[PDB]
């Protein structure tokens, strides 16, 4: 099966600013789900079904995308904004997650 | 009760002629009457059931008909074994009954 | 007919649940992805105490064929007093009857059973659950008061439904008043708004429905099926309605009116027992903004030519026309015992021909009685009663047969082919399949022959295999074609062509391509994006008269094609097909001056 | 809620076999919802281990092709993967997911197998 | 062929009692509903009774109602007329018969019965 | 020689005194010509009956539950004028026993109580034991019923030299096949003999039969049927009856004082109707036919001849023509029985493929 890339590996970006996450398949989807998951922490998922926000998910995720190209953006960001991203297809029999990206903190 | 009453005392004809035997119920009747004949020495036998079931070796010179209190035996051609006393037996429901008879005879 | 049943997609719930007993579709307005309803009355959920209670699952539709429980009732069976149950949903047969609109999803039970609040009962009254987002409410269209069989308490209320136009739905109760039936109707927006989780009988206000009647129409049971749609001129969907014994077993059909329940339209059956009314549909077959009334007879007993009775179905197709009156016809089944009045549902245009299609089915016909669902075309006319196309089960029996076509629902366009696709469920089988519909193929096609006449003296153009010359002629033929929905700009055809048709037959050949010097040549013809022809000249020549002594037949030119049906599939191999009412091929003629 | 607690892990060699467990608690699960399973090594992304229903069949991504099995309980609400032959690249954090529909939620709470000397 | 044997006559005096019977042979005794009737010495024919001999079920002229029986044995294979604390008028001519009041009947057995 | 013309060849000798006259129909014939035969059907006045009487036992039946007792008495006596025997069976129904009718004398669905007997007092304890029961819809299980008696061959005991009548005793109309989605009933009724014990255990699974599969059942193993029921809802059934061939229908007076007298009438009009069906046909076979009866006035259409009796030979047109090889060889297969008759015309087809 395929395997999603990713290409903003790794930003400082900063709370205010406007970020987006993405994806890209080797063959069409026509899905996608962004999981959420801090390394040391409980927090649930942001995207289901492609744009739709997850329970307890501000208005700044807004997820996009269709065929192989796949994105989440990310209004002007929020102080806790600065997390690792998955991207994740179950349209075939393993599972395929995103390698991952994220945003971090420095000043 | 239900009775059978015979209209003909003692009837007669010349041989070859036809006569009838005729009689009616006190009390309607749903399916049918038997016509019987028999010898002044001899069984009684059945002619006719259901109005118009002639009974095998019996001449089909013998028939009849009716309504429910209202049936008669017709015989055509009458020949010596004709010449007999004929009976009515009625069958409407339990008990089952006949008439007193009636003696054919021929002309002198 | 362009229903692709090669490539299909099969689903299939846990045995003995009775998955594809009711079939539908979810396509919510909230999301760019659908989901297929398909019922599972008698299946084995979680819910404490109770036993094949019923469910309907989602089905996704993008591969991934999985399909998970609607979680509309997550609890047991509540109580009426200490150690006294209120409610038994335990062979409830709920997910019996399945229906969806926009983002909201509808189904029933029929046979839930109920303890009164005067009297230990187990009254068949029926309930209903319908869900909106994540907001899941119950309702009762025949729970109320009046709790015995004079009533509502044998109602079975949920036995059919349909939602119609605008946001209503309509709930057939084929038990109110010793089984005389009864239609009910109420908004959405109240069934949810209104509803209480602990009051056994809610009002609402604008709900409508029919009232008991005399002892004459006992036993009817109104409500058996039901149908939607507009017959009073304009507004709000009327009511179509199925009663399988009105007018002594004849069964008839009725149709209220929208605004207030009240009868428009009356429709009865030819003879007893065929059980007119069985089911029902309507849609615009003939598309001339008419909602047209289809009416199963299952069990219609026809007369063959032998002069007696043969027991094959009946669907009475009646068009509703400008004047406010109906026309019909009847279409007959093909089989002894293949009940193919029992189903019926509109496809919509299925081939985008212009008119809605309609598919009929028999349950139980066919050499192994796997089950047979008929497609018919509609036109300006009404409906075609010669079937296009025959699409059949697939599955064994186990014990009852899987009634290929018991539960049907097309008109909806679930791929990106904008052609709606067809759900025909098999519940003896414990399955339902999604046919997805092809994209159909128009092509103008064109022959022509420039010299007419040939001259077979006029030796001036070149025989390639000689030195020397030939009389000769240009054929030329062309190609274009196009389509709706989902297909590819390229298309891919294979030529043919033959000189003297009609000769090579075992006889001379009087005229040969000059290249091939042959009767016949082949082309790979790429036609594509629609509104332009390809074309390609042949060269043709005649044979010596010496030997080809015949100049009185006509030199037949015939070109055909056929479309490359793989090279033109797309990424899921639905491979666009030719319309069925397209000739594929053209005959031209030459005459020997 | 999905409550959802895992088997204690332990210190295994390598090539030993393991049985890991997801235990769910809060309502009944084994036939009512699809589950999944997930191997996250730390630093990198989440991958996935295997899946179970009503339905006991699963799938795998074929590195150790069948070498992990996944059973479902009933009265218990407990799965169970079994691991064989673990390697020393299967070190990684191990746990199960509540979800049919292509997504997934309810992780688990953190698990650390290690197979060493 | 088929028959009917019936028992011959009996002189008795009055108080008396007589059982007649009437053979069947060449056909089902079992199968046919056995009558009997009389005939009165200038008073026609009267039905006194019968017997379904592959049953337990008989019928009467209510007249004798409390005074006669009909009775039947399936090992005989005949039918019997039971007649008890009879008089002159009593005395008549008896038949049984065959299927449907066949023609096949007995032959008439008398018994007088007198002073 | 590659053109068998047509001719029908019949060198067969059947039972030779039978009431139907064919041996064997042997019709070898190219495509392309028809061919010709004559059948005769020939009732006997004295040929024997079984009568099998089916009865509902509801609430409503109080009137004549309490009557059949006796009717059977003085019918035996009236049936000894018409037929050389007569036996007596019995059985009763009331209705399926589901939840969408009655929670789950208590009501049952169909149970067979005697099989076809000579002992008449057994008949009358088999009826006097029936209690009264009833049911909360109005329509009975009077149908599963029907077939239950038309199948169950092994129970009832009918036999073949005698005529074979079904009596169904009602005052109310029959629940039909597809009302029983309502039961949660969604299977098909295969028209087999389902009886444990002499009850139709399965009566709560299946559904109610269709009209077609009882007719084609009552013809097929001869099984007349005798309807009774009460004036009013007599009206559906004598309309009911055109639709399955080998049927009489008449009312219960409300003194039912003729109930001894129904299928007696309803007897001399079946003596009286000879009716023929042609059935089965293979694909490439094609059968037409027509009756001749005494009058002369001899018409294509109705099966038979009515106003006939014994000593009357009622002739049968028969032809038939073929078409392209089908699924071909020789093929056995009967082609054209009489309704209410044991014996059949056996056909054997072939042509030259
Ligand atoms: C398609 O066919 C259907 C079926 O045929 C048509 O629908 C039928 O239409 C009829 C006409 O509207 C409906 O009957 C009417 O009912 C109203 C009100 O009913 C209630 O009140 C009745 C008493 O007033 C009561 O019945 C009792 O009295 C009866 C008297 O004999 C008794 O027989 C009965 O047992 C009861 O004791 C009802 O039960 C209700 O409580 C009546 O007012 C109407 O009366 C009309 O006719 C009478 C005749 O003499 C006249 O005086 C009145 O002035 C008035 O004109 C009438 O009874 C019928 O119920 C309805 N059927 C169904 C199933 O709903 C349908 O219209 C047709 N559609 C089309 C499009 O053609
Ligand atoms: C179809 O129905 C006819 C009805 O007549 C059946 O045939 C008849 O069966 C009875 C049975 O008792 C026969 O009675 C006896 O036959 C023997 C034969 O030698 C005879 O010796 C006895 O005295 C007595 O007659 C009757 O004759 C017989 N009739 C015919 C025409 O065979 C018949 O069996 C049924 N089945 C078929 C396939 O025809
Ligand atoms: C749902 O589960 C019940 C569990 O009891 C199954 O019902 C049992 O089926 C067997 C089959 O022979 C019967 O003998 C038992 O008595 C049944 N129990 C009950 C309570 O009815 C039922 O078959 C399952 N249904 C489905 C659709 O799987
Ligand atoms: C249901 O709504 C319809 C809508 O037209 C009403 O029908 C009209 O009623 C007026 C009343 O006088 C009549 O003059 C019209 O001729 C009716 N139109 C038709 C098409 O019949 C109908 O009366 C309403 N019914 C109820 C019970 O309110
Ligand atoms: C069965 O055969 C009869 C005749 O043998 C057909 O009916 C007649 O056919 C002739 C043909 O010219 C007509 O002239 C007569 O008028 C027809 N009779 C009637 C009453 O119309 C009969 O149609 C054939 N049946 C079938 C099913 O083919
Ligand atoms: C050329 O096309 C015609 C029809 O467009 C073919 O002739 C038949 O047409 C009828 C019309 O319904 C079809 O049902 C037949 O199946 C057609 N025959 C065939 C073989 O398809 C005609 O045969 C075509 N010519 C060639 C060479 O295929
Ligand atoms: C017809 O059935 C009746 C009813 O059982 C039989 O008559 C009685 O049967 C019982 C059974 O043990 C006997 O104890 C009685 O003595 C019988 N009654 C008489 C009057 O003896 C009757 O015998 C059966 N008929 C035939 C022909 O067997
Ligand atoms: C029974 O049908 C056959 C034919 O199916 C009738 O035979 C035809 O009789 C006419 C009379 O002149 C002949 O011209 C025909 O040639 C005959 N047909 C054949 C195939 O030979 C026969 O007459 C019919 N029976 C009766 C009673 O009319
Ligand atoms: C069209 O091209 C394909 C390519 O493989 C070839 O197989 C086919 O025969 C060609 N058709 C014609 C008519 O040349
Ligand atoms: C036969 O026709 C006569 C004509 O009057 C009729 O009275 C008689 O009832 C008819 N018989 C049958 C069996 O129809």
């Amino acid at each position: 099966e395929i395997v999603l890339t990713q290409s903003p590996a790794i930003m400082s970006a900063f709370p205010g600013e406007k970020v987006t996450m993405t994806c890209s398949a080797s063959s069409s989807v026509s899905y996608i789900h962004w999981y959420q998951q801090k390394s040391g922490t409980s927090p649930k998922r942001w995207i289901y079904d492609t744009s739709k926000l997850a329970s307890g998910v501000p208005a700044r995720f807004s997820g996009s995308g269709s065929g192989t190209s796949y994105s989440l953006t990310i209004s002007s960001m929020e102080a806790e904004d600065a997390a690792t991203y998955y991207c994740h297809q179950w349209t075939s029999n393993p599972a395929t997650f995103g390698g991952g990206t994220k945003l971090e903190i420095k000043a | 009760d239900i009775e059978m009453t015979q209209s003909p005392s003692s009837l007669s004809a010349s041989l070859g002629d036809r006569v009838t035997i005729s009689c009616s119920a006190s009390q309607g009747i749903s399916n049918y009457l038997n016509w019987y004949q028999q010898k002044p020495d001899g069984t009684v036998k059945l002619l006719i059931y259901y109005t118009s079931s002639l009974h095998s070796g019996v001449p089909s010179r013998f028939s009849g008909s009716g309504s429910g209190t209202d049936y008669s035996l017709t015989i055509s051609n009458l020949e010596p074994e004709d010449i007999a006393t004929y009976y009515c037996q009625q069958y409407s429901e339990l008990p089952y009954t006949f008439g007193g008879g009636t003696k054919l005879e021929i002309k002198r | 007919f362009n229903l692709d049943v090669d490539s299909p997609a099969e689903y299939s719930g846990p045995e003995g649940s009775y998955f594809g007993f009711a079939v539908d579709f979810f396509v919510p307005s909230a999301s760019s992805r659908m989901f297929l309803l398909v019922g599972a009355p008698k299946a084995n959920t979680t819910q404490p105490g109770i036993v094949e209670g019923g469910q309907v699952l989602k089905c996704d539709w993008s591969s991934t064929r999985r399909c998970q429980p609607i979680e509309f009732d997550a609890t047991g069976n509540r109580d009426y007093a200490k150690d006294d149950p209120l409610e038994f949903k335990s062979h409830q047969w709920f997910g019996a009857s399945v229906r969806s609109k926009q983002d909201k999803i509808l189904a029933c039970a029929p046979l839930y059973h109920w303890r009164t609040e005067m009297k230990q009962e187990r009254e068949p009254v029926g309930t209903c659950f319908l869900q909106d987002g994540t907001k899941t409410v119950e309702y009762a269209p025949c729970r109320s008061q009046d709790i015995d069989a004079d009533g509502q308490g044998f109602c079975q209320g949920g036995f059919s439904i349909d939602f119609t136009k605008a946001d209503r739905v309509l709930l057939g109760g084929p038990g109110s008043f010793y089984w005389q039936g009864q239609l009910i109707s109420d908004q959405v927006a109240e069934i949810v708004s209104k509803y209480d989780p602990n009051v056994y009988s809610i009002k609402y206000n604008n709900q409508l429905a029919t009232r008991t009647a005399q002892a004459i129409f006992d036993d009817s049971y109104l409500g058996y099926s039901v149908a939607v749609g507009d017959f009073n001129g304009d507004g709000i969907d009327d009511f179509v309605s199925g009663v399988p014994r009105a007018a002594r077993t004849l069964g008839m059909v009725y149709i209220y009116d929208g605004k207030n329940m009240s009868s428009l339209y009356n429709f009865t059956g030819e003879q007893m027992a065929a059980y007119f009314g069985f089911s029902v549909a309507a849609t615009d077959i003939n598309g001339d903004d008419y909602a047209d009334v289809f009416i199963g007879a299952p069990l219609f007993m026809d007369r063959g030519s032998d002069g007696k009775l043969q027991e094959v179905g009946q669907v009475s197709v009646s068009l509703q026309r400008a004047s406010g009156d109906f026309q019909t016809t009847k279409l007959n089944g093909f089989e002894v015992f293949a009940r193919f009045g029992s189903a019926i549902a509109p496809l919509g245009d299925l081939d985008q021909d212009g008119f809605n299609d309609i598919a009929i089915a028999a349950p139980y016909g066919g050499e192994d009685k796997k089950g047979i669902v008929y497609i018919f075309n509609g036109r300006s006319t009404g409906l075609n009663a010669v079937p296009s196309q025959i699409l059949e089960g697939q599955w064994a029996a186990r014990s009852m047969p899987p009634s290929f076509g018991y539960s049907m629902k097309g008109a909806t366009d679930i791929d990106k082919n904008g052609y709606p696709d067809l759900i025909v469920g098999a519940f003896g089988v414990d399955r339902a399949i999604l046919y997805r519909a092809r994209p159909v193929i128009t092509v103008n096609a064109g022959l022509e022959v420039y010299p007419s006449i040939l001259n077979q003296d006029n030796k001036t153009c070149s025989l390639p295999g000689t030195a020397l010359k030939v009389s000769c002629f240009n054929v030329r033929f062309c190609l274009k074609a196009d389509g709706k929905g989902v297909l590819p700009r390229k298309l891919n055809f294979q030529v043919e062509l033959l000189l003297d048709k009609l000769k090579q037959k075992g006889a001379i050949r009087r005229a040969l391509f000059l290249y091939s010097r042959s009767p016949s040549h082949s082309k790979n013809m790429t036609i594509s994006r629609g509104g332009l022809m390809q074309c390609e000249e042949l060269i043709a020549y005649l044979r010596d008269e010496s030997e080809f002594r015949d100049k009185l037949t006509p030199i037949t030119i015939f070109m055909e094609y056929r479309l490359d049906y793989r090279t033109a599939a797309d990424t899921t191999g639905l491979q666009p097909i030719l319309n069925q009412f397209t000739p594929a091929n053209i005959s031209r003629q030459a005459h020997i001056l | 809620e999905v409550q959802l607690v895992e088997s204690g892990p332990g210190l295994v060699k390598p090539s030993q076999s393991l049985s890991l467990t997801c235990s769910v608690t809060g309502y009944y699960i084994t036939s009512s919802y699809y589950w999944n399973w997930i191997r996250q090594f730390p630093g990198n992304e989440l991958e996935w281990m295997g899946y179970i229903s009503y339905d006991g069949s699963n799938s795998y991504n074929p590195s150790l092709k069948n070498r992990i099995s996944i059973t479902r309980d009933t009265s218990k609400n407990q799965f169970f993967l079994k691991l064989n032959s673990v390697t020393t690249e299967d070190i990684a954090t191990y746990f199960c997911v509540r979800e049919d529909y292509d997504s997934f939620d309810y992780w688990g709470q953190g698990t650390t197998l290690t197979v060493s000397s | 062929e088929v028959q009917l044997q019936q028992s011959g006559a009996e002189l008795m005096k009055p108080g008396a009692s007589v059982k007649i019977s009437c053979k069947a042979t060449g056909y089902t005794f079992s199968t046919y509903w056995i009558e009997w009737i009389k005939q009165r010495p200038g008073h026609g024919l009267e039905w006194i009774g019968d017997i379904l001999p592959g049953s337990g079920t008989t019928n009467y002229n209510e007249k004798f109602k409390g005074r006669a029986t009909v009775t039947a044995d399936r090992s005989s294979n005949t039918a019997y007329m039971q007649l008890s604390s009879l008089t002159s008028e009593d005395s008549a001519v008896y038949y049984c018969a065959r299927w449907g009041w066949d023609s096949y009947w007995g032959q008439g057995t008398l018994v007088t019965v007198s002073s | 020689i590659e053109y068998p013309s047509v001719h029908v060849i019949i060198p067969t000798e059947n039972e030779i005194n039978t009431q139907v006259t064919p041996g064997e129909v042997s019709i070898q014939l190219r495509p392309g010509a028809e061919a010709n035969f004559m059948l005769k059907v020939h009732p006997l006045k004295k040929y024997p009956v079984d009568l099998y009487y089916l009865v509902d036992v509801s609430a409503s039946m109080h009137n004549n539950i309490e009557k059949l007792n006796s009717v059977g008495n003085d019918l035996s006596r009236k049936m000894a004028f018409f037929s050389r025997d007569f036996r007596l069976g019995f059985g009763s129904y009331v209705d399926k026993t589901v939840s969408p009718y009655i929670s789950i004398m208590p009501p049952h669905g169909y149970i067979h109580v005697l099989s076809l007997t000579e002992n008449i007092t057994e008949f009358e304890k088999a009826v006097h034991r029936q209690k009264i029961s009833g049911n909360i819809d109005t329509p009975e299980g009077g149908f599963d019923a029907m077939l239950q008696a038309a199948v169950c061959e092994s129970h009832i005991g009918w036999r073949k030299e005698a005529k074979r009548l079904l009596l169904v005793m009602t005052d109310q109309t029959s629940h039909l096949a597809l009302d029983s989605k309502l039961a949660g009933i969604v299977v098909p009724n295969d028209g087999n003999c389902h009886l444990k014990n002499n009850v139709y255990v399965k009566s709560t699974t299946m559904e109610h039969p269709s009209l077609g599969q009882l007719s084609e059942k009552l013809i097929d193993n001869n099984i007349n049927v005798i309807f009774a029921v009460q004036g009013k809802q007599f009206h559906w059934y004598k309309d009911l009856l055109p639709l399955l061939p080998g049927t009489i229908a008449g009312e219960i007076e409300s003194k039912a004082a003729n109930l001894n007298n129904l299928v007696v009438e309803a007897y001399q009009k079946l003596i009286s109707e000879v009716k023929v069906q042609v059935e089965n046909q293979v694909q490439g076979i094609y059968f037409n036919i027509t009756a001749i009866c005494p009058d002369g006035s001899r018409k294509p259409g109705m099966e038979g001849c009515r106003n006939v009796t014994s000593n009357d030979e009622v002739l049968f047109n028969v032809t038939v023509t073929m078409k392209k090889c089908d699924v071909t060889g020789g093929k056995n297969y009967a082609i054209i029985k009489p309704i209410g008759f044991n014996e059949t015309a056996k056909i054997h087809i072939h042509r030259n493929c």
